[PDB]
């Protein structure tokens, strides 16, 4: 459970899933819809942006005609990497590594939400909540490994946006938002629950 | 348009009129060049006589050994043929400006210029190029 | 118990563990209480004070 | 002690302790010291306070959160009151002063009860039962406004808008700020009158002018001029057209180069002339792509090139440079356009639509700030607030922000 | 490869090495007892470059500290940082080089070097990936200079390929009181160039200026100097001990920064001497931040290589390079190496190492002292007595004519 | 219980209002001498490098002087906004906003008025004040000759306050011609003020053209006629292609001799495309190197180098042409025209003189003065004069000054004070009496009476003459239409609104919080 | 070990260089698995692409970033390590029945 | 004698006033008048 400076402790509620901070404002974040009736979750690990491929950068080009083609090839493969994510119908995209502005705007046109800048401990909680799996390659994506839930709705919580998942038939996760006045109030509610949860 | 040359030494009476323009710079003499030349035509060199090294980065690659030999030969020729064309115009005195990013006159080029009896003077200020062209009536030369 | 360490980090707690920790105990015999609090807090998580 | 150095915690002599009754008197008097600051500020007849940051900048404010936020304190009891006002400011955005005065009122009355010898838990449990009992009574007595139509529901926002503006800055034009605050929400609202997005409306202040010069404009505020200002400043649409056909691009005008470091080797003069041909044909193909797309105004993120600016002036195509990515998020939602990544994916369906583009001076030499306006209702409203002083327009921002937050609370039903 | 040994020789060598280990141990995390209290994989997964995992995880650094003055070794040992180094590693033998290249070197190479070759052998046999050796010596002293020369030679013989990195401390003309400093510093370079593969120049005189200008300590103590030297060393070694590919591993460093073989000498540059990447840009290239006496603006950079740390992206640094190249063109050279970890104490630094023709000033100087102030054959009998002749000195001055020439040949 | 930290100055008593009120009085009295035509200039002593600065404007003075009072920052900030908005009337805002707080001081102390009542009267008093200017204004848009005469009298009013009170008769014609030159362009950046020390102050002039600060490079002539101007922002010099990853894989130096020749061929080809236009002058903003400079000699084209980007905008509009790049298509591109070009010398630095251009959408002013300090004052002057006249084009309505503007507001403000019976009438009267002080300090600076001269202006307006005002050269009441002094509507609207809202700031304080300095 | 850097002369190599990797790693990993192994103890840092194919077939990964920590584990199951990424020999494969993870 | 190691003899009032660093600003205005007299006329820089 995470910290939310601001609010009153009485207005908390029970959540059947996860609620994680985005921690970054993308260029095409507002274009995506905030409400999906039948969302589908797919966890990624590949970095979706235009950069060096595998820990190195060195490209020799002799002819100027091929210099135009090698740039178009980089633009070709990056959309080929994104199109494989689009063809399976993954509405929610999540990745530990950053996601560039090129990818999030491609997803923003056809109503596909995406997010990034999340920790590995948060990612492991996402898999057990939705019941999916981790896929670090876009070519080996299949329909069966996609997680699902009842609905999706991003709500304003303490001047911070959180992506809510809830209503799963079988959820392994319980994660409640701790809102309070001072930073010690939310801390005391955490330690009190952490001591009580171990007893039960 | 008036020029005053500052110099230490001498006496006040030594100040006199000079009918023509005087150069504050001195000769290199590094190579054995002329320092006087009667009935000489003064040409203003506004470029640099130096090994080829153009604006875009130039990485020279040597694949075979004949090539090391050739690169040297070709250069001892890029300076020679340019100096050969100076003999065609019979220009006897050259004046080079201050060179940036490289040497103004290569030491290998001074051997060709010193044997053909050509005075070489470098490290002239840029603003004085208007003075020399206006006085001597010589238009600058930026390319062969 | 209200404690403020050298870095001016405010904290309010009643747990043996947090309180003892927010305290850099240099005495050797007194750190036995710190160990059993962390040992009780790590496994059970209640009754540390007791 | 027994002669040996009896030390337990690190830095023994530096830190202190406090217990018994004297620990309580330090707490209640610390709240009274903060309450005296807030007590003379609350209400419509209050008085702002002036704060001084370490960097010399000042802020003339009368909102308990901004006062306590920029206040350098040492006592921890006031630092919890600093966060309580910040808690009320972040979520609701109304009553910061109250939460502070009210918490001190509970603390001041608790001082007399501690003298009687009541345990603090029984004191705390009493306020918890009394607080829920008061909330349970006040929930019954208040009436619902959802039965009324939309014409009267607008008046209820004007009742709360005049309440929030007053007690604050711009009391002079508060009747128009109430209409301006309500008019901002009429444009940006859900058809079901529920869960309106607050992030669509951003705050923007301008140092200059007077309060009367402020007005409503539906568009984006850019702090920059057009590229190479030889064109006319105010561009108009065509005679017959759906709009100006706004275009946005996250690609700078240059030849396509790899993102990785590259080494283009030219081993011949013939290949060097083809590089000159490749250099010119890319700029020629680029301006032909946006020409065939029908765009009039172009927005570039990473800026552009001297050679395309001229190509942009002859075709009557204004453009800008160094537009940040956060502003492009605001441009796409306002004009209802889709940002194309590159020119190969350029299509007429992705271009936006807005009424007109124009720029004014606001004075002598300050800066050329861009203005955009819409011809109908859109999902974006940008308040254009002016001010005679930097502290006036700075206080007018947080004052109008609290006004929109109070209207945001009324979007929730039956409150 | 995976590991590199670190020899430290001389009073200056031992001091700088003790400071360097004090920095390194705390960097990726080990109490001076060897135990690892660090968090987590990042600091542990390249700890095998300089520490030997023993059973029980009492990591112990692979360092050979040597000196002909029992006292310096002793002080360091009895001090803190005295549990880490294995007791057997220290090799220390009386009397004192006596601040003479000739004497100290020959006499104790005759003895201390044998013992050192012995320690360098078995302890190292212990690894499976020697990559090279890092020596910290003082160019101008006795033991350090003489022994360094001997050892470098001896090691190179027993380990042909193995790279060889040095961090010799050049002498301070003003603050080096001893008169026979240049006359040693000259004989040391004679052999440093023929053998070494990459070396870094640090001048005490330059260290004083930075200590008094930026730090503003009223009187520099050898300690301050040591701390600054330690910081640059730490950055260059992180270029090594943190998983990375930009200049990954020593040999790479060498390949990248050495245009031609007879030019080993580098000018360290480090900032934020007491933050945003644009802010640190100016500090790296400021003419006052160089730890070399010679001015680099009058000279000419040949291969630049900047090692950033802390939070920095690819593009923060690339954009910075694009902006900088544009204005200092007269002075395309660039090499970036972003790291992920941060300086102990500070969030982000940026070490700077560029080959520069300007070193020829620091050698024209030393040659001037060596020749002019010993045309009179001063203080030479101290050296002729040990056994070495004067023909060797003539060879030494001759080879500096050569160094200077080289730098002049690569048209300053 | 001291909740604050160490070294935290807090004032929660009457001293807080006294410290905030005395700070505005100190800022107010500092600028009382700078107001009016007889006002004295001030002298600033900088703390770094001994760089002095002589200036009469209150905005430059208050921004330069250090002041730690928070009340002083409001007077500094309101003056900065007025300097940026209109460019004139900054000292009037500073002295009026301080006098409103001065007049409000006695209400707090003597009469014991609530602070919310004083501001409430100023709201209704300021509303009636702006309504007086609504009826008191006059629109001279129907006739250009009368509007041409209005720009004269506004220049007479603005320039009289600075050191140019004698030479305003000559610069009034110079100022209004620059505005009619711009024909509505209110951007002040399109006027280049060339600073020249030496000569008589009246030696300034306004040539019909654009004067460069630089000269021709090497051998191009001074005097020419019928020159076609072409402007470029083009590198046009050692073209570094748009991708920096380009390289040459050279197998032999003989081939690299052809590559450097190819760089000269494309540059020779680029200059060959310039000659297709058939021009005689070429201008580029980047500094031109030696090789492209030489090719212009054989073609007979002049070359100018290192022009600033802000000057390219002025250069394009005076010439009337267009900035051209990518020279393959000369048909669509446009170029300007000029009759004669000649290099001149004003002092030591030579300049290029242009005359006889077609377009006249911009100009340049050449000032002449004894000291750099006088030249600076002069510069700052024409900037304040041209700024007011530039906004007069978009805001054609004008208002008569000379004490008549402040009094006709007080005539309407005093009338409304009776219909608001209660304790608010004293606040509205305080706003009225604050407006009487502007003609008082204007009389005190010239050394006349403060009571009797203002009393004659009081009785003259209520008799039914709304054109009476103060005349300082003789010290008596005279008609403003005959003397010919008038201000713009935006100026009087700005200072009344700025001084009114400035009084609202420091009347609601009840505590001053000072944290530690950093 | 000596300057491992990519080199792509044309777009045909750019397209195949990204998937070449997947294929190769996958091949080595499949090879490992046809032998029926379900847990592999690694000696140093493991890449993410290699991890994606290991947990596909449910192969457990264990970190032992030291020499002695890796040698002590071989004595339990009695396995003979080989640094190659090929097929483990069947005689050298160790025997472990269960691998539990509890608090 | 200037601040740096340069020494200069001067009869010209403009160069005398230029090299003299004056603390008073009004007396410093005479340095600019001599500069103005030197730029415009070039004679009588001390007579002004
Ligand atoms: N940079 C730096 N140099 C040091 C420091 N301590 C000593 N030195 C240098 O050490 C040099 C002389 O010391 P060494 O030559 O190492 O002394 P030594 O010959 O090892 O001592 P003996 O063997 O006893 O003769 C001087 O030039 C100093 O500049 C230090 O902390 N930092
Ligand atoms: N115009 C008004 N008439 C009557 N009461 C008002 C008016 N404006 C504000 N109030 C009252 O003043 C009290 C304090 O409000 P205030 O302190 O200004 O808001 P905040 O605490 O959000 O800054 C509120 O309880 C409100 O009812
Ligand atoms: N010759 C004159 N006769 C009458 N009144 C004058 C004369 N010259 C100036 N004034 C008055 O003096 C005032 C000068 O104001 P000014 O100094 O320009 O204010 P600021 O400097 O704040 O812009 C004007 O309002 C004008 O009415
Ligand atoms: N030969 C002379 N006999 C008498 N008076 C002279 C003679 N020469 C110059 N003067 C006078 O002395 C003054 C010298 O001024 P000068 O020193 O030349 O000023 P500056 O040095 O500033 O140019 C002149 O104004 C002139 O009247
Ligand atoms: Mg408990
Ligand atoms: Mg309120
Ligand atoms: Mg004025």
């Amino acid at each position: 459970i995470k910290k939310i400076p601001g609010g009153a402790m009485e207005e908390s509620l029970f959540i059947n899933g996860v609620a994680f901070k985005k921690t970054f404002s993308y260029a095409g974040f507002e274009q995506q819809p905030k409400k999906f009736n039948n969302p589908k979750i797919l966890s990624l690990n590949v970095e979706l942006e235009l950069k060096a491929e595998k820990d190195n950068a060195e490209v020799r080009v002799e002819h100027v005609e091929d210099y135009q083609a090698i740039v178009d090839a980089e633009w070709q493969l990056i959309f080929e990497k994104l199109r494989q994510v689009e063809e399976t119908g993954a509405n929610i995209v999540l990745s530990k590594l950053p996601i560039g502005d090129l990818a999030t705007q491609f997803f923003a046109d056809r109503n596909i939400f995406c997010a990034g800048r999340v920790s590995a401990d948060d990612m492991n909680r996402v898999i057990q909540a939705v019941g999916g799996s981790i896929q670090s390659t876009t070519s080996d994506i299949k329909p069966e490994h996609l997680g699902t839930c009842a609905l999706f709705e991003e709500m304003q919580i303490g001047s911070e946006r959180y992506n809510l998942f809830q209503g799963c038939p079988q959820a392994k996760t319980c994660t409640l938002l701790l809102r309070g006045g001072a930073e010690q109030v939310i801390a005391e509610v955490e330690r009190s629950l952490h001591d009580a949860i171990m007893i039960v | 348009d008036i020029r005053l040359v500052k110099k230490v030494g001498g006496t006040i009476d030594d100040t006199e009129m000079i009918d023509g323009v005087v150069l504050t710079q001195t000769a290199i003499k590094s190579a054995g060049g002329p320092t006087r030349k009667e009935k000489a035509k003064i040409g203003l060199i506004q470029f640099q006589i130096s090994p080829p090294k153009p604006d875009t980065e130039n990485n020279i690659i040597v694949n075979d050994y004949r090539q090391m030999d050739k690169i040297l030969k070709e250069e001892r020729a890029y300076l020679l043929n340019i100096c050969k064309k100076i003999k065609k115009a019979k220009c006897n005195v050259l004046l080079i400006q201050k060179s940036i990013l490289r040497d103004a006159v290569n030491d290998l080029a001074l051997h060709f210029l010193s044997k053909l009896n050509i005075m070489v003077v470098k490290d002239i200020e840029r603003e004085e190029i208007e003075f020399l062209s206006k006085g001597l009536g010589c238009k600058p030369i930026a390319d062969i | 118990i209200l404690i403020v360490t050298s870095n001016q980090k405010t904290t309010i707690s009643n747990d043996g563990a947090t309180i003892l920790k927010l305290l850099d105990v240099v005495h050797p015999a007194a750190k036995t209480l710190v160990d059993i609090s962390r040992a009780q807090d790590a496994e059970v998580g209640d009754g540390t004070t007791s | 002690e027994m002669g040996r150095p009896f030390i337990i915690v690190k830095d023994q002599g530096n830190k202190k302790r406090q217990h018994g009754l004297e620990a309580k008197k330090s707490h209640i008097l610390a709240a009274r010291s903060v309450a005296s600051i807030i007590k003379t500020s609350l209400g419509p007849r209050g008085l702002d306070k002036i704060l001084i940051s370490p960097d010399g900048e000042i802020t003339i404010t009368n909102d308990g959160a901004t006062i306590l936020s920029q206040m350098e304190l040492d006592n921890e009891i006031a630092k919890l009151l600093v966060q309580l006002s910040k808690s009320q400011d972040d979520e609701i955005g109304d009553g910061t002063t109250g939460v502070v005065v009210l918490a001190s009122a509970l603390l001041d009355q608790a001082l007399e009860l501690i003298q009687k010898g009541i345990h603090p838990i029984k004191i705390a449990n009493g306020f918890d039962e009394a607080a829920k009992l008061a909330i349970s009574k006040l929930e019954e007595t208040c009436d619902d406004i959802s039965a009324s139509n939309d014409e009267l529901f607008r008046d209820f926002l004007l009742r709360a808008a005049k309440t929030s503006l007053g007690s604050k800055i711009v009391s002079k034009d508060h009747d128009r700020f109430a209409e301006m605050a309500v008019e901002a929400v009429i444009n940006v609202m859900d058809k079901d009158r529920k869960d309106v997005d607050f992030d669509l409306i951003k705050m923007q202040g301008r140092v200059g002018g007077s309060i009367s010069d402020s007005k409503l404009i539906n568009g984006v505020i850019l702090d920059k001029d057009f590229s190479h200002p030889q064109m006319p400043k105010c561009v108009l649409p065509k005679e017959g057209s759906d709009g100006v056909k706004l275009a946005i691009l996250t690609c700078p005008f240059e030849p396509p180069k790899p993102k990785t470091k590259h080494k283009l080797d030219i081993s011949s003069v013939e290949e060097y002339q083809k590089l000159q041909t490749y250099e010119q044909d890319k700029f020629k193909e680029m301006i032909d792509d946006v020409k065939k797309a029908g765009a009039d105004v172009v927005i570039c993120q990473w800026g552009f090139d001297d050679e395309a600016n001229h190509l942009l002036l002859q075709n009557d195509l204004p453009a800008v440079r160094w537009v940040g990515g956060q502003e492009l998020e605001h441009i796409a939602i306002s004009t209802n356009g889709r940002i194309v990544p590159r020119f190969q994916d350029l299509s007429k369906d992705k271009l936006g639509t807005c009424s007109r583009i124009y720029e004014q001076e606001f004075g002598t030499t300050k800066d050329r700030m861009l203005i955009i306006e819409q011809s109908k209702e859109t999902k974006t409203v940008t308040c254009f607030v002016r001010g005679s002083n930097k502290m006036i327009v700075d206080e007018a921002e947080r004052a109008l922000h609290d006004s929109l937050c109070v209207v945001r609370n009324l979007v929730k039903d039956s409150r | 490869m995976r590991e590199i040994i670190h020899i430290s020789t001389g009073q200056c060598g031992n001091q700088i090495g003790a400071a360097f280990w004090e920095t390194i141990c705390g960097e990726h995390g080990l109490d001076f007892n060897g135990t690892y209290h660090g968090h987590d994989d990042i600091q542990k997964e390249r700890l095998n470059v300089y520490f030997n995992e023993a059973s029980s995880g009492k990591w112990v650094p692979r360092s050979i500290n040597v000196d002909l003055e029992p006292g310096t070794i002793d002080a360091v040992r009895n001090s803190a940082i005295g549990n880490l180094f294995r007791p057997d590693n220290y090799i220390f033998g009386q009397s004192s080089a006596g601040n003479v290249w000739a004497k100290g070197h020959y006499t104790e190479g005759a003895e201390l070097v044998d013992s050192v070759m012995d320690v360098i052998r078995r302890e190292a046999e212990g690894c499976d990936s020697l990559q090279g050796f890092q020596i910290t010596h003082s160019l101008g002293g006795g033991t350090g200079s003489g022994m360094g020369t001997l050892l470098i030679s001896k090691i190179r013989e027993e380990f042909p390929d193995r790279m060889m990195a040095t961090f010799s401390v050049l002498p301070s003309p003003k603050t080096s009181d001893t008169v026979v400093e240049p006359y040693n510093a000259t004989l040391s370079v004679h052999q440093l160039v023929e053998h070494s593969d990459e070396t870094f120049c640090i001048d005490n005189e330059a260290l004083y200026d930075i200590c008094q200008r930026t730090l503003k300590l009223n009187q520099p103590s050898y300690g301050d100097l040591n701390n600054l030297v330690s910081s640059v060393m730490s950055g260059v070694t992180t270029s090594l001990r943190y998983p990375g590919q930009l200049n990954s591993d020593l040999r790479k460093l060498a390949v990248n920064l050495v245009p031609f073989p007879r030019l080993h000498f580098f000018m360290v540059g480090y900032a934020p001497l007491t933050l945003t990447v644009p802010e640190l840009t100016q500090q790296m290239f400021d003419a006052k931040n160089m730890m070399a006496a010679a001015d680099p603006r009058n000279g000419r950079y040949l291969t630049v290589a900047a090692f950033f740390r802390g939070k920095v992206s690819v593009k923060e640094v690339e954009d910075e390079m694009h902006k900088v190249q544009s204005k200092n063109s007269d002075y395309n050279n660039v090499q970036t190496a972003v790291c992920s970890v941060a300086p102990q104490g500070l969030d982000m630094a940026a070490t700077f190492i560029a080959n520069s023709t300007s070193i020829q000033e620091l050698f024209k100087r030393v040659g001037d002292q060596f020749s002019a102030m010993f045309k009179r054959k001063a203080f030479l009998h101290w050296y002729t007595s040990e056994g070495m002749d004067e023909l060797e000195f003539s060879e030494a001055e001759s080879n500096m004519n050569d160094l200077v020439s080289e730098y002049q040949q690569y048209q300053e | 219980v001291q909740i604050f930290g160490d070294q935290v100055t807090e004032e929660r008593a009457e001293n807080a209002r006294l410290s905030a009120f005395v700070g505005a009085i100190a800022v107010g009295d500092l600028v009382k001498s700078t107001l009016g035509p007889k006002g004295m200039d001030k002298l600033l002593q900088s703390a770094s490098s001994n760089t002095c600065m002589v200036t009469n404007d209150g905005a430059t003075i208050l921004k330069s002087i250090p002041l730690d009072n928070p009340a002083a920052k409001v007077l500094v900030n309101i003056s900065k906004v007025q300097d940026d908005e209109v460019g004139d009337g900054t000292t009037s805002v500073t002295v009026l906003s301080a006098e409103l707080l001065r007049e409000a001081e006695k209400l707090i102390d003597q009469s014991k008025i609530h602070p919310q009542t004083i501001i409430e009267g100023y709201r209704l008093a300021s509303a009636a004040a702006l309504d007086a200017l609504t009826k008191a204004a006059v629109d001279n848009s129907h006739d250009k000759t009368m509007f041409r005469e209005d720009l004269i009298h506004i220049a007479k009013t603005t320039l009289s306050s600075k050191i140019l009170s004698q030479d305003k008769d000559h610069f009034a014609e110079l100022a209004t011609n620059a505005i009619l030159r711009l024909k509505g362009s209110t951007n002040l950046e399109h006027i280049q003020i060339i600073k020249i020390l030496g000569g008589k102050l009246s030696d300034s002039f306004l040539d019909e053209g654009f004067i460069l600060a630089k000269k021709f490079g090497n051998n191009q002539p001074k005097r020419i006629e019928n020159a076609k101007i072409l402007i470029a922002n083009t590198t046009l010099d050692t073209d570094k292609v748009k991708i920096f990853g380009t390289k040459f894989k050279v197998d032999s130096t003989a081939k690299l001799a052809q590559l450097e020749k190819a760089e000269r061929e494309k540059m020779k080809n680029k200059i060959a495309k310039i000659s297709k236009f058939g021009i005689n002058t070429f201008i580029n903003r980047q500094l031109i190197y030696d090789y492209p400079e030489q090719l212009f000699t054989d073609l007979g084209i002049n070359s100018i180098e290192h022009a600033d980007f802000e000057g390219v905008e002025r250069l394009a509009l005076v010439t009337g042409g267009e900035v051209v790049s990518t020279f393959d298509e000369p048909s669509k591109c446009k170029l300007g025209e000029c009759d004669v070009i000649e290099e001149i010398m004003l002092g030591e630095q030579p300049f290029l003189k242009f005359s006889g251009c077609k377009a006249g959408e911009a100009c340049t002013i050449v000032l002449r003065g004894a000291t750099d300090q006088t030249l600076d004052e002069a510069e700052r002057s024409l900037h304040d004069a041209l700024s007011v006249l530039s906004q007069t084009t978009k805001e054609t309505r004008t208002v008569l000054g000379g004490g008549c503007a402040e009094m006709v507001m007080s005539k309407a403000v005093d009338t409304e004070a009776q219909n608001i019976d209660g304790k608010k009438s004293l606040a509205v009267e305080a706003f009225a009496r604050a407006l009487r002080q502007l003609p008082t300090i204007l009389a005190d600076n010239a050394g006349f009476d403060s009571s009797e001269l203002v009393s004659k202006l009081r009785s003259s307006i209520y008799n039914g003459i709304s054109t009476s005002g103060l005349d300082l050269n003789n010290g008596t009441i005279a008609d403003m239409r005959q003397l010919g002094i008038v201000e713009s509507y935006k100026l009087k609207r700005a200072v009344v609104s700025s001084a009114s809202e400035a009084a609202e700031v420091l009347l609601r304080v009840d505590n001053i919080i000072r944290a530690r300095p950093r | 070990e000596t300057k491992g850097t990519v080199l792509l002369h044309n777009a045909q190599e750019m397209l195949d260089f990204s998937k070449g990797e997947e294929k190769q790693i996958d091949a080595m990993m499949k090879e490992i698995a046809d032998m029926g192994v379900e847990c592999i103890v690694a000696g140093a840092g493991v890449g993410e692409l290699a991890l994606h194919y290991l947990n596909r077939y449910g192969i457990l990964v264990l970190k032992v970033p030291s020499k002695f920590e890796l040698r002590r584990l071989c004595r339990v199951c009695g396995a003979t390590p080989l640094p190659r990424l090929g097929a483990p020999t069947p005689e050298e494969l160790g025997l472990v029945e269960t691998v539990k993870t509890m608090e | 004698k200037t601040s740096r190691g340069e020494i200069i003899i001067s009869n010209d009032g403009h160069t005398i006033l230029k090299q003299m660093a004056i603390l008073h600003p009004v007396a410093r205005m005479l340095v600019e008048v001599s500069a103005a007299q030197d730029s415009e006329a070039g004679d009588g820089t001390t007579s002004v």
